[PDB]
């Protein structure tokens, strides 16, 4: 999902 | 072996065979799982093969090396994409352990990821509404 | 709920994906209970109509209605087939609490079979090798 | 199975 996917590292459903 | 898993099993089986389907709630959690899981390895496959890539299990591997490395993923702070990604690093390495004939490490991870999620994420998945919320926000 | 068998359920859709069908643990039992308990129904209607004619439950009944009836089955010593025929009355406990709009007796129903079979059977079972010898020897 | 059936009452996989 888009807010689990705002936790990821940047430089890293 | 749980006598309970079994029961659930052939209830829901005898009742099917009369037209009725008893609704398993678990049901809905273990293919919203499946489902995030596929989409993590796949849209975020840089994420999933950078925690992939820091254990590989071997016969001689103690439980606290991979409790460490989990560790590392909820470093800061338990969140349900972390708990999907904990999901999809499990078995990944059930995948090489397999891979590399050695499938006896598959029950070894799987014991080991179940203590995990009981000993360190239990009560936030109980503070967050269990695993009921996880499938609403999933869809 | 069940955090072991959430991760038991994805690790092996997760090896079958890649390629290692895998089967769930219990998946065996399952198959050869449902099997079994299909034959007893159809094959021995006599047997299964005098157990089922023993109770019917209403929102009211207690657990130990439905132990008194079970208690009755395996009198005369715990064996398999009478093992199979618990599983089936059950179930048919189940279809008629269904057929007359009391789906909420079906989750009540489960929790007195696996409380019966943790307190009054799994000694026995147990004893005899647990429900692999079950599949072993009618599987 | 016949001895399954065996401990069958007479009345009465």
């Amino acid at each position: 999902t888009p807010e689990w996917a705002s936790t990821l590292r940047p430089e890293c459903p | 072996q749980s006598n309970r898993e079994l029961v659930v099993d052939f209830l829901s089986y005898k009742l099917s065979q009369k037209g009725y389907s008893w609704s398993q709630p678990m049901a809905a959690v273990k293919q919203a799982l499946r489902e995030a899981g596929d989409e993590f390895e796949l849209r975020y496959r840089r994420a999933f093969s950078d925690l992939t890539s820091q254990l590989h299990i071997t016969p001689g591997t103690a439980y606290q090396s991979f409790e460490q490395v989990v560790n590392e993923l909820f470093r800061d702070g338990v969140n349900w994409g972390r708990i999907v990604a904990f999901f999809s690093f499990g078995g990944a390495l059930c995948v090489e352990s397999v891979d590399k004939e050695m499938q006896v490490l598959v029950s070894r991870i799987a014991a080991w990821m179940a203590t995990y999620l009981n000993d360190h994420l239990e009560p936030w998945i109980q503070e967050n509404g269990g695993w009921d919320t996880f499938v609403e926000l999933y869809g």
